[PDB]
């Protein structure tokens, strides 16, 4: 029998390397054999644990083997996963090998506001065609924005829960305090004045005028009550750079509602102003639902 | 929350639960993984319970079994949950595979009982009884010679 | 190899072959013999070839006497041998065997499709039809091959059943098929009489006019020009049919589709299925943008308030939705002052 | 092959070979003592004296040390090993632990071991050390070898999958994937985990990969385990063509180039070959003097008066055709002779299963048939088992 790192088959032999570590994205075929025998070593991305094997088993989702024939493949460390390709390639849209469309694996997409002040259901559309987690023939790729892996060898990236978010990295992160760093293992809460209600987001959303977010990591914005109002005119949502898929401009909303001043009152809930009430009525307290 | 079955956490203040190794299992939140009982097996690394080796098979350990192996050809295992303590033979335990009895035989590896040696037919109305030479054997010869 | 009939022959078809020889070291002429799997005819009388070069000789079997008609369906092994002398004990030098599949004539098989199959999305409009000219048939199995390009493989075998009641049409459904590339394809339907081996009873390929065309739904350009944006329920909204455009930006041979327009109001029905400006069921979808119709503009006044999705859709034969363009109109009677 | 890691218990195994092995009839094996100085200066706190036998014999005996006592990772160790009768290769293992990354020069010594006393240098020349290659310890990697971890319970969007069924695999996409077949594009705002059918030729039971079938097996698309080609036929996988561009749906991973599709991948062995096993991989040529049909789960022997050779000019040639060998398997299985031919006149053959013995260099030696001639006074007719 062949040793437990090699295989011998009648119909094929040799191995094909990973195309995601080359320039033109073409697997490079080599023929490495174990010295004491003739059996060929397993290709990168596969492994052979036992002795007599005709084919090399591909590694499962969450593991990787980046060298020729190996007895077993290791688990991807936290902060990295086993999606096919690299992160700068999973996110890219510009090809360099025209005959191959190589360095564009449109495997990352997201919905959001874009520069035609327009909402966009998935910014990267089309039929996904690079969706592979089993055969990982290189080092594990860093997580895409909005996803995290906290333990070794998770099969798939998990998405951040609605109240939290995960930026691209620390430098390009939106509202995120001084000491906090992002490495792909921790989803951070949304600051006060910001909310988030969707899964796997790279940025929080700004609370609109007439609403506030007093707590941290709110899945929904609180609505101002009669006798109060919030009017933050600089609050805005992040706009997604359609070329790099990274959102930039976020300004948080209000943390607490402003009570109506003396002589003014407000009766509707979601509003941005106070109305002075007419003749015959007065308001001698701040925050009156009806004078 | 407590660690789910198949996971454990021996430290305080952590945010993840580590997975149990082969031969061990764990129920809901537990500090450590408990070794499989004697005679039962667990091969994966997220096992929530240990399954017992079936009749005709034996566990390849006295405490933490990782694979149920078939009995050899000269042996038979009648009991479910048979294990192999390493003190005696390799394929022999208190409930593990036993040698076939002195005048019985078995040839298939995983068998739940040995079969008696058949008489040898030479012609009409004459049968030569057949015996076995050793204790654990897989073929019978005429008992006269 | 056979040239004969381009499609597989039947028991009522005569097969004509083509065979050439070439040697890279020798040049002396040899004598060739051709034998059919008929079982009744004998080996052809030994006849010489020309001088042998590296270039293969012309068709040695091109004469009119090298023909055969098979009386039974199945696989017939046609063999060709090379000797040196024309006498019986002459030494054999080479031999070549080729299979010829003769199909049944009493069984007619057709493959009918409902709508246009899009790209990688699944397609479930295919179904097959079998009609036997004779009485009860035994069990049958059918396979479908999506294209003849290399790397495209014949599917598994689907149990049809039996066809007992003479020349009645028996229909069977074909599992969902996925096409990897857009453009024209040559899908073939084959029918055998065994689950694993057996005889090739029939093959069917749609004619050049009915060939399958896989369409790419992201290449459909739709230009919808509904009238004014956010309005009131008293404001008339217009849909100009001479400015709205539909086109296919990949090729000029795509199948035609119908269009429909929805006002997103329950008071009015959506328009019936209609063709583009002047095309009919025998035309193709135009690559250059064309007006949807030459009629006058259509006006409508909404009966409620809110946000409405006035939409234009492209349907196919099976009433699938291939492409769709939505223009949003916000109706609201907000600012109205009465003194 | 030469350098260890840092702050990781590293085990040095030394293998000793003795030219005349200890006789199996020896009353006892031959004992040796291996002394190692790791080159570090942690535990003994001082490098030893000059490199001689007189100082290396002093190293403490740590043969039966455990991991608990302080001398387990001691830097100057002596371990006693024994060569059992019949053997002649032995090995001694030293545990070490290198706390820094500086260069190190370990030294090794072998001595003959008398009754609890270290003898002379085992290389029989004067004080010879075995200087290992100097090295610099690197940093220990922290990767874990094992299978995938099924994630614990987390909030997920409706449709996100973390486990697939049998015959399916987990993929990362934002399209719609029902029953393993894509039915719509962009059904989710963000990519989620979907279950996609395994391709024909592969099978799975965990749902995290599509494992191609081993040789001798085949399967259809959604199979959860491969099936074996029956006896007499071998499974030839069909050749795949890799996708032209990276904007095209792939079939499997980039390293998979042949797949064994449905039952059409079982091809019969040719004439003259046979294959008895129920999951067969190669066609075995018939044994010398035996013949077989196309199916050929077994062979039959040429009868008396007949010898096994090629029947090119006979009435019923039994050799395989070009279609059965070259158009089906390629150049792997060529055409071989499997006919039984009659003995000539005045020659007899009394045994079954005999073959014309071949000659590959036809100029010097010619091929010979094993047809015995009849003795004087006996004639025999043709293809006979005995003379008259
Ligand atoms: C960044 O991007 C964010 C993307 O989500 C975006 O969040 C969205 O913001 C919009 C507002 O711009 C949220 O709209 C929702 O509209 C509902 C109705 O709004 C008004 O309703 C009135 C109904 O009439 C009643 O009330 C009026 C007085 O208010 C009274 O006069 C009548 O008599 C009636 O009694 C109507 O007249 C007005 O015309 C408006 O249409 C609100 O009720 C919503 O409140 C929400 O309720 C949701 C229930 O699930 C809850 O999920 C929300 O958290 C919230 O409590 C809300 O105002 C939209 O919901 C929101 N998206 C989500 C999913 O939260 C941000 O606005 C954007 N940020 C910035 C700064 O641009
Ligand atoms: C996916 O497709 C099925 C059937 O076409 C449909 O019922 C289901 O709602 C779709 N899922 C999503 C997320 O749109």
């Amino acid at each position: 029998k062949c040793p437990p790192g090699t295989y011998r088959n009648t119909w094929f032999s040799g191995q094909l390397g990973s195309p995601f570590i080359t320039a033109d994205g073409v697997p490079v075929a080599t023929t490495l054999t174990e010295l004491g025998s003739g059996c060929s070593q397993c290709p990168p991305g596969t492994y052979a644990p036992t002795f007599g094997m005709s084919v090399c088993l591909p590694c499962p989702a969450g593991t990787f083997a980046s060298a020729p024939g190996a007895t077993a493949c290791q688990q991807c460390k936290p902060g990295t996963n086993s999606l096919m390709g690299d992160r700068t390639q999973q996110m890219a849209l510009v090809v360099t090998n025209a005959a191959n469309d190589f360095p564009a694996l449109r495997a990352y997409t997201i919905s959001g506001m874009v520069a035609g002040p327009a909402y966009a259901k998935p910014i990267v559309t089309g039929p996904d065609t690079n969706f592979f987690m089993a055969g990982k023939s290189e080092t594990c790729s860093t997580n895409l924005p909005g996803y995290y892996t906290d333990v070794d060898g998770l099969p798939i990236q998990l998405p951040c829960k609605p109240g939290t978010f995960m930026p691209f990295d620390t430098a390009t992160a939106n509202l995120l305090d001084t000491g906090l760093t992002v490495d792909g293992t921790q989803c951070y809460t949304c600051q006060t004045g910001t909310f988030n209600d969707e899964f796997s987001q790279p940025v929080c959303k700004a609370c609109w005028s007439g609403s506030f977010a007093s707590k941290r990591g709110l899945p929904t914005c609180e609505i101002a009550q009669p006798g109060t109002f919030t009017n933050v005119a600089a609050a805005a949502n992040a706009t997604f750079n359609t070329a790099t898929l990274i959102p930039t401009g976020l300004v948080k909303g209000a943390q607490a509602p402003t009570p109506c001043g003396m002589g003014y009152f407000q009766s509707s809930a979601e509003t941005t102003t106070c109305t002075a009430c007419a003749v015959g009525t007065y308001a001698d307290q701040a925050g009156l639902a009806a004078c | 929350k407590p660690c789910q079955p198949g996971r454990y956490q021996n430290s305080i203040g952590q945010r993840v639960c580590k997975p149990c190794d082969m031969g061990t299992y764990s129920r809901y939140g537990g500090e450590l993984c408990t070794k499989c009982p004697a005679g039962t097996v667990a091969s994966k690394t997220g096992s929530s319970q240990c399954t017992p080796c079936a009749a005709g098979f034996y566990a390849n350990a006295p405490d933490s079994a990782t694979s149920c192996r078939a009995c050899p050809r000269g042996y038979y295992g009648p009991y479910s949950g048979a294990y192999a303590d390493n003190l005696g033979d390799e394929f022999e335990g208190p409930r593990g595979c036993y040698k076939c009895p002195y005048d019985f035989f078995a040839d298939r590896p995983g068998v739940r009982q040995c079969t008696a040696c058949p008489p040898l037919d030479l012609g009409g109305g004459n049968l030569v009884e057949q015996c076995t030479e050793d204790l654990g054997s897989q073929r019978c010869k005429p008992c006269s010679l | 190899d056979k040239l004969g009939p381009t499609v597989n022959p039947t028991t009522s078809d005569a097969v004509t072959f083509t065979a050439t020889v070439a040697s890279p070291d020798s040049t002396t002429a040899v004598f060739f013999t051709l034998d059919y799997g008929d079982g009744v005819t004998a080996e052809t009388t030994r006849t010489t070839t020309g001088a042998l070069s590296t270039t293969p000789t012309a068709n040695l079997v091109s004469a009119g006497t090298y023909t055969v008609t098979y009386a039974s369906i199945g696989t017939k092994f046609v063999t060709l041998r090379l000797y040196d002398s024309a006498v019986a004990p002459g030494v054999l030098l080479a031999s070549k065997t080729v299979p010829i599949y003769v199909e049944d004539s009493t069984l007619t098989a057709t493959l009918l499709q409902s709508g246009v199959p899009r790209l990688n999305l699944a397609f479930s409009g295919f179904k097959g039809r079998v009609s036997s000219s004779t009485a009860n048939r035994a069990d049958m199995w059918a396979t479908i091959q999506l294209d003849t390009a290399p790397g495209v493989f014949e599917s598994s075998r689907i149990f049809i059943g039996i066809a007992p009641t003479a020349s009645t049409n028996y229909d069977f459904v074909i599992p969902d098929q996925v096409y990897n590339l857009e453009g024209a394809k040559t899908t073939v339907l084959r029918i055998y009489d065994a689950p694993v081996g057996g005889t090739l009873l029939r093959t069917f390929t749609p004619a050049a006019a009915n060939a399958v065309y896989v369409v790419d739904p992201s290449k459909y350009v739709l230009t919808l020009t509904v009238g004014p944006t956010s309005v009131t329920t008293a404001d008339q909204v217009t849909f100009t049919q001479t400015t709205t455009e539909v086109s296919y930006s990949a090729s000029a041979t795509s199948p035609i589709l119908q269009w429909r327009f929805n006002w997103d109001d329950p008071s009015v029905v959506e328009t019936p299925l209609a063709y583009p400006d002047a095309l009919t069921a025998a035309s193709n979808f135009p690559t250059t943008a064309t007006a949807v119709s030459s009629a006058a503009a259509s006006t409508f006044r909404y009966t409620s308030t809110g946000s409405k999705n006035a939409r234009l859709r492209l349907y196919d034969g099976a009433n699938n939705v291939i492409a769709e363009k939505i223009v949003v109109i916000t109706v609201s009677n907000a600012g109205y002052t009465l003194a | 092959p030469t350098t260890p890691y840092t702050n990781i218990p590293t085990y040095f195994t030394f293998t000793l070979l003795r030219d005349p092995p200890v006789p199996p009839s020896a009353s006892s094996g031959v004992q040796f003592a291996c002394a190692l100085y790791t080159g570090q200066n942690v535990n003994p706190a001082s490098a030893p004296s000059a490199i001689t036998d007189a100082v290396y014999k002093t190293f403490t005996d740590v043969t039966t040390a455990v991991a608990t006592d302080a001398n387990y990772f001691a830097d100057q160790q002596l371990r006693v090993v024994t060569m059992a009768p019949g053997t002649g290769r032995v090995s001694c293992t030293f545990p070490t632990l290198y706390a820094a990354a500086g260069p190190f020069s370990p030294k090794f010594f072998v001595f003959e071991y008398a009754s609890s006393t270290v003898g002379a240098n085992a290389l029989a020349v004067a004080d010879t050390v075995t200087s290992l290659t100097s090295f610099t310890t690197q940093a220990a990697p922290t990767f874990i070898t094992g299978p995938t971890n099924v994630p614990q319970r987390v909030p997920l969007p409706k449709g996100f999958r973390t486990t697939c069924f049998d015959g399916y695999e987990l993929i990362f996409s934002n399209d719609n994937y029902t029953n393993g077949v894509r039915v719509a594009v962009d059904a989710y705002p963000y990519p989620v985990g979907q279950c996609r059918k395994c391709p024909g030729g592969t099978a799975t039971m965990d749902g995290y990969r599509c494992i191609p079938c081993p040789s001798g097996y085949w399967s259809n698309e959604g199979a959860r385990e491969c099936t074996a080609c029956p006896a007499g036929t071998i499974a030839k996988p069909a050749a795949l063509t890799a996708r032209a561009k990276y904007s095209i749906d792939p079939t499997t991973y980039h390293f998979v180039t042949h797949l064994a599709m449905g039952p059409e991948s079982c091809k019969k062995c040719p004439k003259g070959y046979f294959q008895p096993n129920i999951a067969g991989t190669v066609c075995l040529p018939c044994p010398s003097g035996f013949v077989s049909t196309s199916g050929a789960t077994g062979c039959t022997a040429c009868s008396e008066g007949t010898y096994h050779t090629d029947g090119v000019g006979t009435t019923t040639p039994g050799e395989a055709t070009s279609l059965d060998t070259t158009d089906t398997f390629g150049s792997i299985y060529p055409i071989i002779p499997n006919t039984c031919r009659q003995c000539p006149a005045n020659t007899y053959l009394p045994l079954r299963g005999q073959a014309a013995i071949a000659s590959m260099n036809l100029a010097a030696v010619s091929s010979a048939t094993p047809c015995r001639p009849c003795e004087d006074g006996t004639w025999s007719k043709a293809g006979a088992a005995g003379c008259q």
